[PDB]
DNA sequence: GATCAAGCTCAAGTACTTAAGCCTGGTCTATACTAGTACTGCC
RNA sequence: UAUAUACAUAAAGACCAGGC
DNA sequence: GGCAGTACTAGTATGAAAGTACTTGAGCTTGATC
C-alpha cells in the first residue's frame, strides 16, 4: 500500500530541477552538484572520467539513500580552474568515447557478418 | 545399547562434529540436551518479570 | 517521537527519535539501535507514539 | 558444594524468605588449626 | 508443702493470594421446564 | 435566487491457535 | 356445533503451587489455696 511507483525513479515531476550545484564552503574551488532520478550508472561513469583530469584533485559521488534517487558529487580542482569546467569536459569526453565505441562497434559486426 | 552401559557412547558424549553429521544416537540425546534449552527460555522470562 | 519495543527492560529501551519519511511499510532503525532495544530483525514489531 | 545461584536464588533475597533451599555457612579457622589438615579435621568433627 | 487451676507460649494445621510484556487471527455463545394457545377428535 | 442532505454503527465474554 | 384433551411452541428461570500468616489447641509453669 505504500510501495512507490515504479516509474518514480526515472521521472520528473513538476519543479525538480535535474542539476543543483552548490558551492562548498569548507574548501576554495570546491563545488558539489546534486542530480536527481539517477543512480550508479551514471555517476560512477563521470566519477571516474575526472579523475583522469589532472587538474582535479578530488571526485567522488554517494547516493545519500538506496530508496531516493538522486546523486551527489563533490569535486575540487586546482586554482584557475573552476569545479563546473571541470564536470562539462568530463561529460563530453564520455560522448567522445561512446561515440567512438558505437561506431567501432559497427564495424567488427560488418567485419563479423560474413568475413 | 546393553544395562549398565557407562561408556562415553551410552550416557550421550557426541564424538562427532555437526559437519561430519552426528550419528542417529547422538541425534537424540543432542536433542535431550537442546530441549532443556527451550524450556528454560521459556519458564525463566515468566519469573524474570515478576 | 518516542519509540518503544516489549517488554521494555531497562530505559534504554524507550528513546526518543527523529523521524525521517521514507517508503514502503516499516520503521528502519540503525543497527547500532538494535542493542538497546534488543531487536534483531525478524518479524519483529515496535511502537512509536508521536508526543 | 552446590548452592543456588541466577533467579532461584535471587527469590530467596528478595522475599527474604525462611527456609531457603541451600543454606550455608562459611568458616575460617583462627590459629595452627587453619594450616594443620589433621588439626582442622578435629574441629570439623566438632561442628557436623 | 502439695495439688489443682489458670494463663501464656509455642507449634501445627488450615486457609488465602499471587503466578510476563505487547500484538494478530479464528469460532461460538444454553437447555430444560412450565405455561399457554391452538387444533383435533369425540359426544 | 436562496437553502439543504455531518457521520454513526458494528456488543461483550469465553476458549483455541500463532507471533516477538 | 361445542367442549375437552393433548400436543407443540415459546418464554422464562437457573498427578505434576508454593509460602506465609493467623488461629487454635496443648503443654508447662506459677500461684493460690487447703
Ligand atoms: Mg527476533
Amino acid at each position: 500500500m505504500n510501495a512507490p511507483p515504479a516509474f518514480e525513479s526515472f521521472l520528473l515531476f513538476e519543479g525538480e530541477k535535474k542539476i543543483t550545484i552548490n558551492k562548498d564552503t569548507k574548501v576554495p574551488n570546491a563545488c558539489l552538484f546534486t542530480i536527481n532520478k539517477e543512480d550508479h550508472t551514471l555517476g560512477n561513469i563521470i566519477k571516474s572520467q575526472l579523475l583522469k583530469d589532472p587538474q582535479v584533485l578530488f571526485a567522488g559521488y554517494k547516493v545519500p539513500h538506496p530508496l531516493e534517487h538522486k546523486i551527489i558529487i563533490r569535486v575540487q580542482t586546482t586554482p584557475d580552474y573552476s569545479p563546473q569546467e571541470a564536470f562539462t569536459n568530463a561529460i563530453t569526453d564520455l560522448i567522445s568515447e561512446l561515440s567512438l565505441l558505437e561506431e567501432r562497434f559497427r564495424v567488427a559486426i560488418k567485419d563479423k557478418q560474413e568475413g | 545399547f546393553i544395562k549398565d552401559d557407562y561408556g562415553p557412547e551410552s550416557r550421550g558424549f557426541v564424538e562427532n562434529s555437526y559437519l561430519a553429521g552426528l550419528t542417529p544416537t547422538e541425534f537424540f540425546f543432542h536433542a535431550m540436551g537442546g530441549r532443556e534449552g527451550l524450556i528454560d527460555t521459556a519458564v525463566k522470562t515468566a519469573e524474570t518479570g515478576y | 517521537v518516542i519509540f518503544n519495543r516489549q517488554p521494555t527492560l531497562h530505559k534504554m529501551s524507550m528513546m526518543g527519535h527523529r523521524v525521517r519519511i521514507l517508503p514502503w511499510s516499516t520503521f528502519r532503525l540503525n543497527l547500532s539501535v538494535t542493542t538497546p532495544y534488543n531487536a534483531d530483525f525478524d518479524g519483529d514489531e515496535m511502537n512509536l507514539h508521536l508526543p | 558444594k552446590n548452592v543456588t545461584l541466577g533467579v532461584p536464588r535471587l527469590k530467596e533475597l528478595i522475599n527474604i524468605s525462611k527456609k531457603p533451599k541451600t543454606p550455608s555457612l562459611t568458616v575460617f579457622l583462627l590459629g595452627q588449626s587453619a594450616r594443620d589438615a589433621e588439626r582442622a579435621k578435629d574441629i570439623l568433627c566438632r561442628l557436623e
